[PDB]
Formats: C-alpha cells, sequence, structure tokens
RNA sequence: UGGAGAGUUUGAUCCUGGCUCAGGGUGAACGCUGGCGGCGUGCCUAAGACAUGCAAGUCGUGCGGGCCGCGGGGUUUUACUCCGUGGUCAGCGGCGGACGGGUGAGUAACGCGUGGGUGACCUACCCGGAAGAGGGGGACAACCCGGGGAAACUCGGGCUAAUCCCCCAUGUGGACCCGCCCCUUGGGGUGUGUCCAAAGGGCUUUGCCCGCUUCCGGAUGGGCCCGCGUCCCAUCAGCUAGUUGGUGGGGUAAUGGCCCACCAAGGCGACGACGGGUAGCCGGUCUGAGAGGAUGGCCGGCCACAGGGGCACUGAGACACGGGCCCCACUCCUACGGGAGGCAGCAGUUAGGAAUCUUCCGCAAUGGGCGCAAGCCUGACGGAGCGACGCCGCUUGGAGGAAGAAGCCCUUCGGGGUGUAAACUCCUGAACCCGGGACGAAACCCCCGACGAGGGGACUGACGGUACCGGGGUAAUAGCGCCGGCCAACUCCGUGCCAGCAGCCGCGGUAAUACGGAGGGCGCGAGCGUUACCCGGAUUCACUGGGCGUAAAGGGCGUGUAGGCGGCCUGGGGCGUCCCAUGUGAA
C-alpha cells in the first residue's frame, strides 16, 4: 500500500506544487500523554487545482523532485483557513525568539 | 546460482551440518534461504539424516544446484527415487 | 575428598554431628562427643550473640560441608534449583542427593561420602553398566548403580557390602547386596532426608 | 518463581541529604601463587610503520605458436621437406578476479532498524518453455626483423588462428516512432514502417555430449523511493542561491536539481532547522522486581573503508584491498633522466602501551573458482600451537589412628590450643609404563542399467599412534585474602600521633582484637587479591516512583502569544482507544 496521508494545503506559492501539513496524534513512549506532532509534505498539483485551505488526501508516489514524492489524491474538505491561520501564527511567533525585542 | 549445500554447525570435532538452500556466494555459515535438512556424519544418534524431499524437490525444480555431498545425502533420502 | 584436611574440626564449628569421616563418627571417639566446642584457642569461651548474617552463613556451610561439594559447585546447584519449576528449597536438596558420589554413599558402598568420592574417581562404580568416574554425575531415576565388575571383590567393598547385609536403605533407593547393584527409584521426598539443616535459611543466604 | 539493606552530620533525637559498602558483570591488566584436560577466547593503544614466505586462479574438449626431445614418411643416398607423439613456456581467447578474507577510520545519514513501494528498474552462472545457426570478410599478440632506456619498461616493421572483430541473410521473436484497444504513471495487446541474431568444440561419430543465438517465464541477488524509530550541547537561533518548484534537455538499468539551460520565488526552522561535539547500526550483550539504565566485544546481518585526496576504464555486476590513471606524504631504486611499493589477507617484525598468540599441519572434511572430466587453485576453512584470559569437569588421597607426641602458641602455673591433624596400620592407584587403536568417509570416479532412477566397485585422514578400550602401577602441588563496625573470624609480643593502616566511619600520643610479626580463626581454593569500567542497591532525574512555608527548590508582579487543558444533553464520522483474523518478527 502506497501510504496515504490527509492534510491542509498551507502554500500555493509554487508552480504545480502545494505544501501539505499533516498531523498525527500518538501516545508518548515514556510519559504516556497523547502528543500531537506534524510534518509538511510537498505534493504534486499539476492542474494548480488545489487551493490554500483545502484538505486533501496525499499519496505516496514515484519521485517528482527532491522534496516532491507525493501527489494530491483527492479533495476532502474544501476551504478552512483556520488551520492555515493556526499554522501561520506559529511561524509569526518565530520572529520574537532571537537576540532583541521591543517592537520587533 | 542458488545452491543446496551443507552448513557447518556442530562444535570442534563435533560436526553437524544443516542442509540449506542459499546463493552460492554466501559464506558457508552465513544467512541462508531455507533449512531443508540436517546431517550428523558421526551417526551419533539413530536420527542422523533428515531431508524433506518435498522442499528439496521444490528447489531443484527452480534450479538450485546441490554440492557433491549434498546430492549424495539427498539421494540417500530418496529425493531422486522416481519409481 | 575435595576439601581435604581436618574434618572433625568442622564437626565442632557447626556444633552438630556431620558424619563426614564414616564410621569412627559412630564410635565414642568422634570429637563431637566429649569436646563439642569450636576449634581454636578461644573455642571454649562465652560465644557472642551471633548476627543474622552469621546464622545464614553457618547453615549454608552446615549443608555444603555435609555433602563435601566445593562452593562454585554448590552455588551452581542452588541457582539451578532456583530457576527450576517447583519449591526451590527442596528442589536443591534433591539435586544434591542425585550426585553419584552421594548416591554411592547412600547405598552403603562406602562408609562416608569422601570414601565414596574415591571409589568413583577410581572407576570402581558402574552406572547402568558402563563406568562413570565423575562424582558430580547426576543419577536420574531408573538408573542402576553397581560396584564395578572387576572391583567386586576388593578387600574394602567386601567388608562394606558385608555391613550392608540386613541394613536398611532409604525409601527412594532399592539395593541388592548379592550382585552389589542398587537402584535410584525417585528423587527424595524432603521428608526422607533427616538433614540437620534448615534449608529455608540457605535460600535466604543466597539473596543478600 | 518476582523487590532485604547497612555505615556515616547529634551529648542524644526525628527528618532532609550526599558520600561509602555488601551484589552481578569483563576481550581485561597488575601482585602473590600455580597440577591435568575439554571447550571457548586473546592489540581495548598506532586506520602507525612494515623484512621475509604464502595468500585467485583455471580451462588443450575455444586458438595458433616458441623451445627442448623421441618416432614414422616422400628420395637410390644426402639436402630440403610431410605426419605422429612427450615435456615446457608464455601469447590470443573464455569464466573467475565485484565472492571469499581484513578493519571500523569516516558516517547522526534512508547509514542502520522496521514496515511498505517500484506503472521507475537491473540480474552472469542456474531451472522451465518456444524457436534458430545460411553465406562471406577482417585484424592483433604469439613468432620474425629492427631500434630506444641503467632499469621499470618501451617504439617501429612484417606474418597468423580462433568460441576475437565485422558485413549480408533467416525474424520464432524482440526493440523504436506513430496509431488503435484494454489497462491505468513507463502494465498488456495490435497494425503499418524501420532496426536487431548466432560459434564452435569432443567423441565409445549421422546423433550423442559440451557450448552458441533471440525471446518469454522462474529462481537468487541487487538499485532506487517512502512512513516511522535512532546520542549530547540552545553558553549553536535563525538557515538556504542548485537553494525550492516549473518547462525542456542531458544522464542512467531506473525515478529524481543527479546534472544543464531557461523561467517562477521558493524551501527549512522552537514538533530544534543551521552549527558544534561524539559515534559504524542492528540481531544481541550486561544489569535490573519491573519500567529503566549501560553497551554493540565473540558469532550472524547491513553499511563503509583498503597510506591520504580525486577519477573513470572493463564488465552481468566495481567506480574494484592483492586492477588502471593523476595529485599529496612517506620508504626503496637511480647511470640525476627516471622508476618500484601499500599485511585494516595468514603468519611474523618494530613502535606506542598496563596489555593481546605460531613466520605451525593439512586440503582428509565443509565451502568457494575454473575444468566434460581427471584435476588444479583455496593462510576460506578443518586442526594443532602458545597465555589460568573465561567457562566447565578433575587431582594433591581414602578408612583406622591418644585422653591427645614433638616443636610453636596461650596460661589464673592447674592447665588450654593447633589436634585425628601428624607419626603410624591397612586400602585404592593421579603421574608414568605396555598393548590394541577409532568415528569423522562416501561421494566425485569406473562397471552394469540409459551418462536417468536403481545396483555394484574402487580410492581417499591434517587432527594422529590422538580419542577411547585393555594390562601394569607410585601416596603423589596449596595457595591467596581477611579477623574494630558495616562483615564470617582474638590472643601474645613489638611499636609510641612514630613506623605504618585506611572502601567509608576511623586506628597509632606505652597495657593497640584496626600498625608489624607470631599462634589461632574466618572465607575461597588452582586459584585468591588489587585496580579500572558498567548496571545494581540509588523512588539519589522519581513513567512505574520524589519534591519547593523553615531542609536544595515558587519566577518580584502582571499581561496575556504559542502550546497544554476544558461544563451538561443529542446525532453523525471512527483519528486516538479496544477487539478478531491474518502477514512479518531469519539464524
Ligand atoms: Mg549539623
Ligand atoms: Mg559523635
Ligand atoms: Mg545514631
Ligand atoms: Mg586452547
Ligand atoms: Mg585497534
Ligand atoms: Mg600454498
Ligand atoms: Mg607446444
Ligand atoms: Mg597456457
Ligand atoms: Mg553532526
Ligand atoms: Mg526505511
Ligand atoms: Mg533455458
Ligand atoms: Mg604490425
Ligand atoms: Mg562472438
Ligand atoms: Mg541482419
Ligand atoms: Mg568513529
Ligand atoms: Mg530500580
Ligand atoms: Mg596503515
Ligand atoms: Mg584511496
Ligand atoms: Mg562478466
Ligand atoms: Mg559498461
Ligand atoms: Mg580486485
Ligand atoms: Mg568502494
Ligand atoms: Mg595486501
Ligand atoms: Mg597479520
Ligand atoms: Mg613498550
Ligand atoms: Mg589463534
Ligand atoms: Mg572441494
Ligand atoms: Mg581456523
Ligand atoms: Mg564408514
Ligand atoms: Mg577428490
Ligand atoms: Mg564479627
Ligand atoms: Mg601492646
Ligand atoms: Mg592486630
Ligand atoms: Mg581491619
Ligand atoms: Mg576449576
Ligand atoms: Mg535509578
Ligand atoms: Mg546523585
Ligand atoms: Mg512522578
Ligand atoms: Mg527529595
Ligand atoms: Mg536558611
Ligand atoms: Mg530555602
Ligand atoms: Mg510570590
Ligand atoms: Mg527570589
Ligand atoms: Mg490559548
Ligand atoms: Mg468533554
Ligand atoms: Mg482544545
Ligand atoms: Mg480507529
Ligand atoms: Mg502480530
Ligand atoms: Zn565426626
Amino acid at each position: 500500500p502506497k501510504k496515504v496521508l490527509t492534510g491542509v494545503v498551507v502554500s500555493d506559492k509554487m508552480q504545480k506544487t502545494v505544501t501539505v501539513l499533516v498531523e498525527r496524534q500518538f501516545p508518548h513512549p515514556l510519559y504516556g500523554k497523547v502528543i500531537k506532532r506534524s510534518k509538511k509534505y510537498l505534493a504534486h498539483d499539476p492542474e494548480e487545482k488545489y487551493k490554500l485551505g483545502d484538505v486533501v488526501e496525499i499519496i505516496e508516489s514515484r519521485p517528482i523532485s527532491k522534496r516532491k514524492r507525493f501527489r494530491v489524491l483527492r479533495l476532502v474538505e474544501s476551504g478552512r483557513m483556520d488551520l492555515v491561520e493556526k499554522y501561520l501564527i506559529r511561524r509569526q511567533n518565530y520572529e520574537s525568539l532571537s537576540k532583541r525585542g521591543g517592537k520587533a | 546460482m542458488v545452491k543446496i549445500r551443507l552448513a557447518r554447525f556442530g562444535s570442534k570435532h563435533n560436526p553437524h551440518y544443516r542442509i540449506v538452500v542459499t546463493d552460492a556466494r554466501r559464506k558457508r555459515d552465513g544467512k541462508y534461504i531455507e533449512k531443508i535438512g540436517y546431517y550428523d556424519p558421526r551417526k551419533t544418534t539413530p536420527d542422523w539424516l533428515k531431508v524433506d524431499v518435498e522442499r528439496a524437490r521444490y528447489w531443484l525444480s527452480v534450479g538450485a544446484q546441490p554440492t557433491d555431498t549434498a546430492r549424495r545425502l539427498l539421494r540417500q533420502a530418496g529425493v531422486f527415487r522416481q519409481e | 575428598g575435595r576439601y581435604i584436611g581436618p574434618v572433625c574440626r568442622l564437626c565442632r564449628r557447626e556444633g552438630v554431628k556431620l558424619y563426614l569421616k564414616g564410621e569412627r563418627c559412630y564410635s565414642p571417639k568422634c570429637a563431637m562427643e566429649r569436646r563439642p566446642y569450636p576449634p581454636g584457642q578461644h573455642g571454649q569461651k562465652r560465644a557472642r550473640r551471633p548476627s543474622d548474617y552469621a546464622v545464614r552463613l553457618r547453615e549454608k556451610q552446615k549443608l555444603r560441608r555435609i555433602y563435601g561439594i566445593s562452593e562454585r559447585q554448590f552455588r551452581n546447584l542452588f541457582e539451578e534449583a532456583s530457576k527450576k519449576k517447583g519449591v526451590t528449597g527442596s528442589v536443591f536438596l534433591g539435586l544434591l542427593e542425585s550426585r553419584l558420589d552421594n548416591v554411592v554413599y547412600r547405598l552403603g558402598f562406602a562408609v562416608s561420602r569422601r570414601q565414596a568420592r574415591q571409589l568413583v574417581r577410581h572407576g570402581h562404580i558402574t552406572v547402568n553398566g558402563r563406568r562413570v568416574d565423575l562424582p558430580s554425575y547426576r543419577v536420574r531415576p531408573g538408573d542402576e548403580i553397581a560396584v564395578a565388575e572387576k572391583s567386586r571383590n576388593l578387600e574394602l567393598i567386601r567388608q562394606n557390602l558385608e555391613a550392608m547385609k540386613g541394613r536398611k536403605v532409604g525409601p527412594w533407593l532399592s539395593l541388592d547386596v548379592e550382585g552389589m547393584k542398587g537402584k535410584f527409584l525417585r528423587l527424595p521426598d524432603r521428608e526422607d532426608l533427616a538433614l540437620p539443616v534448615n534449608e529455608q535459611l540457605v535460600i535466604e543466604f543466597y539473596s543478600r
């Protein structure tokens, strides 16, 4: 079975390609509690069909590039920029964590 | 090619062989494809040879080639007895 | 023997008759009677309240010396009786009692276990018919323990199986004084051993 | 079939808390001691340097020769010349040299583990099935002739065979473009066009054996991709320009920025990017009641590496440890121009080090390469050798033997200890001697049958005159540590805060069970101590399984970002969770 993942498109910024964000719960090996944990896949979108916010199943597939080894299989739930926004703030944060601050 | 041969398993002066299928290129004692028999050349017990002609015949049919004393042992278990 | 050396000086340390030296231990000469205190200069003094460790030590010594086994040999048995299914206390005592060197002394082929050790190392003993000269050999039930064919009439095994005429053999062994055979019927029921030793303590020692 | 605790803070106490011990382990080393055997095991340091020998070849049943012999021919004889046969050498050619063997330097990575994918692929030798080999042509070594170099070696000229090279044919079939059908990533059909085959050898010679060609399948081996797992530092916080994606090329067995040109401006990171440190990964090992911790040494699997750094050739496979080229560092040769090397193969030497083995025997067995076979090669391997380095078995005797020698040691001067220990009586008989003496080995091969099944026969042992069996037969090594508490075991003398001990607590300042010796005692025993390291006791990083008023520990206070967490009722989904089946979990 080619692995199939389900995720949120969080990047349209590429030609014929979408960043897909894929979460996975699971219990922590030593301490028990259920930990969320996520990873971004680059997926092949040849119609530039799928759009920011779409929730797509992504499938294992023969390599298209470095990075691109998945193709967008189908569309689950169309539109939902909460996830995109959720993800978006997470990278907004990054700005703070450095050597200075104030209004930066 | 894949061979049917002996794999040395006893101890110093206590030889027991496993009759094995394996690519000819393994070491004689390394990872093998399938054990299909055993041989105690000292006949220390009543049960000193054992084959499984069914599997032995299988591997022959896909062209495993047995070493000269493997085939001797295989014959002795009537792998080849066709009557 | 394996210890090899003053024997009745251990008789006196453990404070119990041990019967290591065979038949003089039945005579009014075994030191345990009319000299029952430990060896050494201070052996007749007011003996201090012995520690918890001391007591578990001595009971082990008490057992190990009675069988004439080493210690590396002893420990290797207890541990085998640990890992073994069943009550590890009296599974120990059964193995100990399965040692050929001891089984020979049980069948009264020799007056002691030490004298029984020598008869084994010197090929005077058959098991099932072939010679076995290993005092540690494990007698299994069904096995028949003979005096060696060409030994049968040595000056010693003559006068020793002569004592065994009419004498009684443990419940778990038969014996046939005519041809000088003997059989190991069953590993001993803990009740069968009159062993002057609380083996519960010996388990407790090997777990510090 | 599974969990023990103790010593040490005080005049005493309870608690917190660290330190220490007792247990297990070892590729060990050091000290004292050391008898036999079986089986394991043995450079932890310099992936430093290496003398010498041996370590991958084989095939005359692919081919033609040179050299040294012998024999038979053509002639009336010689000369010249033809044929056969023995040895030998390399050459051309095939297959092997990509396995086997060594090491862990690098590597934190799809390297490894685990589970998947390949409609994106390869696979020599092997097995199965289908079909085929008809013509013709060429060259290069060998050899012959010359040159150059000191040498390693090298240049030119001429001849020639082949299972070496090529051209035409045959087209079962296949490859490629385009189309069409079914499939659905580049899977399977089908039509036209184009393109593509082959090698001969041996005979117990017409018909067998060994080869050759194309295609389809199997089997074995492999490439590549993916999910998930894989150490320490955040006193490393930002990183990236083939970077990230596209189009089209190149390249490959094949996917891919793998590489290139052009275009878009992406990609990554607090779920730890980038950087630094360390490290081969796993099966497993050790420890632990478990959960954990520790580790990767023997053996097995993967990876990587072959003085250091690049590289491609050949080929089914290599970017090749005993192949090629270049650069660097060493050592050697050198006629000063130039050359030759590469033990991390087996032994062995030297250096470093606390420390790590024989320049052994054998191809008898198992296994590998080539050969139809006979056979050849095989420091793989099977054995032997050294070291108590580990494990296991075994011996230094057994039974009797005093109211209880002698010496030594205490003493309350009576005695008491060493002590049934010795002496001694009898008994057995490790060592040693004599004799017999293996298993491992039945195949290849030859005969019968049919080169099948089946039967018959012969050959073969390094270990080894060993194992073991039988006959003789001698009383035949004991050491080391410890005795204040924890911790089993106390007396005398010497010593005087000295000499010394000491794991921790603490001993010794003139009556020391703590130092040194003696007698005795305890524990182990061919071994016993020491050091070093690991887990344990350590619920002393606490998930199981801890804490923070005063013991160490609440942030000076808030705000509220990420994140963590979330009241009662109904319904859907079924991610978490649970269940059954099944596959995997090699040895
Ligand atoms: Mg205080
Ligand atoms: Mg005090
Ligand atoms: Mg106290
Ligand atoms: Mg050895
Ligand atoms: Mg090394
Ligand atoms: Mg050789
Ligand atoms: Mg010739
Ligand atoms: Mg030749
Ligand atoms: Mg790194
Ligand atoms: Mg993987
Ligand atoms: Mg075929
Ligand atoms: Mg020429
Ligand atoms: Mg050809
Ligand atoms: Mg043609
Ligand atoms: Mg390293
Ligand atoms: Mg624990
Ligand atoms: Mg080197
Ligand atoms: Mg190199
Ligand atoms: Mg090839
Ligand atoms: Mg090629
Ligand atoms: Mg090579
Ligand atoms: Mg390489
Ligand atoms: Mg070499
Ligand atoms: Mg070497
Ligand atoms: Mg040195
Ligand atoms: Mg060796
Ligand atoms: Mg062979
Ligand atoms: Mg070897
Ligand atoms: Mg035989
Ligand atoms: Mg042969
Ligand atoms: Mg004490
Ligand atoms: Mg004094
Ligand atoms: Mg003292
Ligand atoms: Mg002390
Ligand atoms: Mg031993
Ligand atoms: Mg712990
Ligand atoms: Mg701590
Ligand atoms: Mg907790
Ligand atoms: Mg605490
Ligand atoms: Mg305070
Ligand atoms: Mg405080
Ligand atoms: Mg406060
Ligand atoms: Mg404060
Ligand atoms: Mg919030
Ligand atoms: Mg709720
Ligand atoms: Mg929530
Ligand atoms: Mg579910
Ligand atoms: Mg399962
Ligand atoms: Zn006694």
